[PDB]
């Protein structure tokens, strides 16, 4: 949890999903709870991928709940390579 | 249950279709007869098993069957199991017709109703019991699989049935097997442009014949489908939307030897490493069938008619890159055995 | 539409057909009676594990014995007359036409299989009971085959014939009249199994009669199971019952295969039956005893008050079995010689009707 | 057409059809106008072949509409027999 990682995250899922920047979108708030199916889910973290140049194995793409769990692993996994 | 096949994990829903909509199939009727029909092959100038099978009534049977063996010894076991796989799909033949049945303007009301959709039901069905056959007996005087198992594993799937999820409507139902007709078609196109490679050109025959007839079927049940559009534009794509999101849940998929409880994923993964049917022709076959019925030009679609067409236009390229990836990421394949090859072993 | 008569056209069914002739409140009785079926019902079904399978009667290809297998086989099925490989063709034609009974099944009113997969008792029983008759046709076929007594392409063709065809048992939608005709259809590939195993036993060989043999076995079973409906429908509604077994009699059970055609002989099905009435595989006389049977099985005689023309109904059945017999008897005396004619699935070799 | 013929016709029609003796017959009652399906129609002719010692073919016996017509073919093959 930190605002930058949060910041692209919150950007790559409105991206996405084709939301507005008047749709709101906290850490808290869930994937499907935004209208989003298994798909679009799989979709975002391939993205991700390609905007931050590490990658995630699908064993921690189920535990995916929401924004703030999502950009938690992000951070877990930046702090491997660099 | 010690020996329980798998059963379908959703909720059945039944007569989606509003029940005024049964008229327009009454209404096509004599459409059907003018322009469905004509891509049935009449009985008399179609192919039969005994045609490409060795000839038991000659003196050359013996040596007949030997080569077929001999060739035989040279297919490798994965292709078998991709083999014996359509064997099995293509023999539970009775559970396709009984759910073209189930679809509510178009169902054979008696078992031999004079109607142009009941007259293709039963001749559509007559044509597939070939495929069934014709394997059947090849996988048979082969001698590289346990033809017990491949038995046990029948009537395993018709005690199982099959649920495509098209809930009586004709509309889910044809799309469906517009579909499902065209996969069968890349897939036996595949398998025999395989086995022509493993130099069996007998068989190359056998499977680029079944080829030939499901392309048939294809063109049949997209032209159903081309006259739903041109007539309900709107509920077609929803439902042609609907099928998409359920995902065509191929009609072998709750495939059971009594060993093997996923045996039908296993099944798949080897048809998807051998590039039988692979994740990238699920897209094709949904593109073709976009440019097919016109998807992209279709005019005047309702709020969410316009959601759902759009979200099938853009769905081809989706999965190809969602399938791309997976095989950067994708493990090392593991090794197991299939009952329909004595326990033999082959890579998913 | 402005028609006319094509070259290569099959027998189609001759009468006005009739559906859901049942009132739709009886629907219901079905619904009710789900959780019988489970009980007294599929406990008739061999688990699959237990089943015997094709393979288990035909030369095993997966071993050196397989030429030898074969080889005997064939040596075997030469000794076997060709007016015998007729009916033996004929059952095999009958039972490869599978889909269509499934179907027909599933065209029944309180008992229709409405998604393919339904988890009701009766489409449990639809679909696991196809699959036990599947076997048939299978072993049948591969036997035929191997024996190469037989025109194997003719008999295909007459199988794609008769799957296009189809078939109208006029059941009409209602299980009662479904079932009825079932438990009556069923009996008879009993007793026409049960014969042609006991021919091929005399014929000397003991592996084809075992394999008919066996067929039987199964049949019995689905024999238990639909009377086993029918006695609940005579207990639960001894009108209706009734008087539909009456309506099914007076139609006369029609054969299911019985619109064959092979693209050269147009009562193709009757000169097939001629042949297996003499060889006595099945006759007119078994088909009253097949009628006997049940109005014995069923306790029709016993039923107690049934409707105006409910008894009317009752008395005819029961009355109908000495009637057939003596019009069958009666056949027999003023009968002509039999000619004899050529069949396709034998090559036009020629057999005795 | 000799009344010995067409008293005993009567009897076998009455026996067979279900009929009580209250319902009176003549020389040209139909047997359709008297309520009888396909089958009845040998049936009534079975039982005159066994009451009377002679068989009638299968050929003339379809030409029959009424008892006369019936009690007719009776009188022909009792005359070239007895
Ligand atoms: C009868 As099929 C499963 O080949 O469409
Ligand atoms: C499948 As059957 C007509 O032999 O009961
Ligand atoms: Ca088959
Ligand atoms: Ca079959
Ligand atoms: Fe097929
Ligand atoms: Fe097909
Ligand atoms: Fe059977
Ligand atoms: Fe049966």
């Amino acid at each position: 949890a930190k605002k930058e990682t949060i910041d692209k995250v919150s950007d790559i899922v409105k991206e996405k999903l084709a939301l507005g920047a008047d749709v709101v979108v906290t850490a808290d708030s869930e994937f499907s709870k935004l209208g989003a199916d298994s798909l679009d889910t799989v979709e975002i973290v391939m993205n991700l991928e390609e905007e931050f140049g590490i990658n995630v194995d699908e064993d921690k793409a189920q535990d995916i709940s929401t924004i703030q769990q999502a950009a938690d692993v992000i951070e877990g996994l930046l702090e491997k390579k660099a | 249950k010690p020996f329980m096949p798998p059963r379908e994990v959703h909720v059945q829903v039944t007569h989606s279709m509003p029940p005024q909509k049964i008229e327009i199939f009454k209404s096509l009727d004599n459409w059907a007869e003018e322009n469905i029909l004509v891509h049935l092959k009449p009985v008399e100038k179609c192919w039969q098993p005994q045609d490409f099978l060795p000839d038991p009534a000659s003196d050359g049977f013996d040596e007949q069957v030997r080569e077929l063996r001999e060739r035989a010894k040279e297919i490798p076991d994965d292709y078998f199991v991709v083999l014996v796989g359509d064997m099995i799909t293509e023999e539970a033949l009775p559970t396709y017709q009984t759910m073209l049945n189930t679809l509510d303007g178009v169902r054979d009301e008696t078992g031999a109703s004079p109607t142009s959709w009941a007259i293709w039901t039963r001749a559509w069905t007559a044509e597939e019991n070939r495929h069934g056959d014709l394997l059947n007996k090849y996988l048979y005087l082969s001698g590289r699989v346990d033809m017990r198992q491949i038995e046990k594993t029948i009537q395993y799937l018709i005690g199982s049935g099959m649920d495509p999820r098209t809930e009586n409507s004709p509309y889910l139902g044809f799309i469906y097997t517009s579909f499902q007709e065209r996969a069968t078609f890349i897939s036996h196109g595949n398998t025999a442009r395989q086995a022509k490679e493993h130099g069996d050109i007998k068989l190359a025959q056998i499977c680029g014949t079944i080829a030939a007839d499901e392309k048939r079927h294809e063109t049949a049940y997209t032209k159903i489908v081309e006259k739903l559009f041109e007539i309900d534009p709107d509920g077609t794509v929803l439902a042609f939307a609907d099928m998409m999101r359920k995902k065509i849940s191929m009609p072998a998929h709750l495939m059971y030897d009594g060993r093997d409880d996923n045996l039908f994923d296993h099944f798949s993964a080897v048809a998807q490493r051998l590039g039988v049917y692979t994740a990238k022709d699920y897209a094709d076959i949904l593109e073709f069938l976009v440019g097919r019925w016109k998807v992209d030009k279709l005019t005047g679609l309702s709020a969410e008619g316009q959601k759902a067409q759009d979200y099938v236009c853009r769905l081809p390229p989706r999965i190809r890159r969602l399938e791309e990836r997976a095989q950067g990421r994708a493990k090392e394949a593991p090794t197991m055995p299939f009952s329909w090859i004595f326990d033999r072993q082959v890579k998913l």
